[PDB]
């Protein structure tokens, strides 16, 4: 007592076809991002490990923003709105590329081919354990469900139109085009294992246990201000960090989603 | 996990106002979770631990769904409900829009009934995600279980409505966020100290009663 359209197969195709051709340019930038570096006795093998991260993680932003722009009806919306979801949805994405890239064979989270990393190495880059360890514990999470590229783009696709983000202005157009997505996600799980039922309910789950990780990567962003350390603009503005760019006047996101 | 049971559990129910309803349904709370299937079964720690975790969240729940009918309010336990206006003044109206705007008129315009409520109520009780539970894929299963006669019932009572399922799962994400706001707005009056708070919600707030009320 299901189907999987022509309209929703291709419709599926589209998200997976525009998350492959956005690691291409998010592999292209792999020479920007400061080398992962013994310590000298000046401190700054800790400043590059951050800086690793920093520069990742707007590698990471970058690609979500060009991946919603190929989310079909996302550019329809108005540019407050799509601010308003890319805000709020950046840090659950974000969690969500990272547990797809990760090994359970060697317990590491592989970014861009090249750079692998270890509960450690999280550490290292600066991260505290009570963020790291619900990092490895989704991540691992993740893999017991074990899915597929259209199950992971179309939970994103989701995860994007989430009316009840801050800053909302039209929760309605919202939430009629969710909708389609959440019907393509049901169909295509179905159709996937015909047997498991369970599957679609245990995916739209994940999304709640994202909204924790959110609360948790906040507790993150609260002690890297206590730690005097500095996330370049893009980041501050999205995660509301520094006095000026957290304000939005610096209007990045905004700038980044016009071209 | 059959649905009139966890129904009948929902049936079985008959300013510093907010505070004072919240320690007062803590009790009740209690009651709610050992007549749903399988919970008195399991071990007496996670049982605590799954009440700690979900209290916030299932309250505010039961208070969105007691609301359906009264406009720009809650209707508390206690009797008496707190207006739009009144919330705005005390400090706390921007969560107070959230729950009527993401809960209230959501639970309204779906009519969402005492059994579906309950079954969610349940899915937010069985959070294999609570720390420290001795057995997470025991309460994993019984979550999932909830999954499958949730969707049953649904299919059944509202035939001709074929993503009801997930219109309902889809308000635990806005719900856990919600929650998350309205606890650290609680922990603000508990630090202030403005108005003394109930010795069960100040147990439930700071990490015996409910040790106490568990047998
Ligand atoms: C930015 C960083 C200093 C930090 O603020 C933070 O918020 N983090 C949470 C997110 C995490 C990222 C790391 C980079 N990232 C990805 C994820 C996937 C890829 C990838 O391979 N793609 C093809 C996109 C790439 Cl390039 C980057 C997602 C998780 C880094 C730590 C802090 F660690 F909390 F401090």
């Amino acid at each position: 007592g299901v189907q999987l359209t022509a309209a929703q197969e291709l419709m599926i195709q589209q998200l997976v076809a525009a998350q492959l051709q956005c690691n291409k340019r998010s592999f292209s930038d792999q020479p920007k991002v400061t080398p992962w570096p013994a310590d000298p006795a000046s401190g700054s093998a800790s400043q590059q490990r951050f800086a690793h991260f920093t520069e990742l993680a707007i590698i990471s932003v970058q690609e979500i923003v060009d991946f919603a722009k190929q989310v079909p009806g996302f550019l329809q919306l108005g540019r407050e709105d799509q601010i308003a979801l890319l805000k709020a949805s950046t840090i659950e994405i974000m969690l969500l590329e990272t547990a797809r890239r990760y090994n359970h064979e060697t317990e590491c989270i592989t970014f861009l081919k090249d750079f692998t990393y270890s509960k450690d190495d999280f550490h290292r880059a600066g991260l505290q354990v009570e963020f790291i360890n619900p990092i490895f514990e989704f991540s691992r999470a993740m893999r017991r469900l074990g899915l597929d590229d259209a199950e992971y783009a179309l939970l994103i696709a989701i995860n994007i139109f989430s009316a009840d983000r801050p800053n909302v202005q039209e929760p309605g157009r919202v939430e009629a085009l969710q909708q389609p997505y959440v019907e393509a996600l049901l169909s295509y799980t179905r159709i996937k294992r015909p047997q498991d039922q369970l599957r679609f309910p245990r995916m739209l789950m994940k999304l709640v246990s994202l909204r924790t990780l959110s609360s948790v990567h906040s507790e993150q962003v609260f002690a890297l201000r206590l730690q005097d350390k500095k996330l370049p603009p893009l980041l501050s503005e999205i995660w509301d960090v520094h006095e000026g760019s957290g304000s939005g006047s610096h209007k990045i996101l905004h700038r980044l989603l016009q071209d | 996990m059959p649905v009139d049971r966890i129904l009948e559990a929902e049936l079985a129910v008959e300013v510093t106002n907010i505070c004072q309803a919240a320690d007062k349904q803590l009790f009740t709370l209690v009651e709610w979770a050992k007549r749903i299937p399988h919970f008195s079964s399991l071990p007496l720690d996670d049982q605590v631990i799954l009440l700690r975790a979900g209290w916030n969240e299932l309250l505010i729940a039961s208070f969105s769904h007691r609301s359906i009918d009264v406009r720009d309010g809650i209707l508390l336990a206690t009797g008496l409900h707190v207006h739009r206006n009144s919330a705005h003044s005390a400090g706390v109206g921007a969560i107070f829009d959230r729950v009527l705007t993401e809960l209230v008129s959501k639970m309204r315009d779906m009519r969402m009934d005492k059994t579906e409520l309950g079954c969610l109520r349940a899915i937010i009780l069985f959070n294999p995600d609570a720390k420290g539970l001795s057995n997470p894929s025991e309460v994993e299963v019984l979550r999932e279980k909830v999954y499958a006669s949730l969707e049953t019932y649904c299919k059944q009572k509202y035939p001709e409505q074929q993503g009801r399922f997930a219109k309902l799962l889809l308000r635990l994400p806005a719900l856990r966020s919600i929650g998350l706001k309205c606890l650290e707005h609680l922990f603000f009056f508990k630090l202030i100290g403005d108005t003394p708070i109930d010795t069960f919600l100040m147990e439930m707030l700071e990490a015996k009663i409910l040790h106490r009320l568990l047998q």
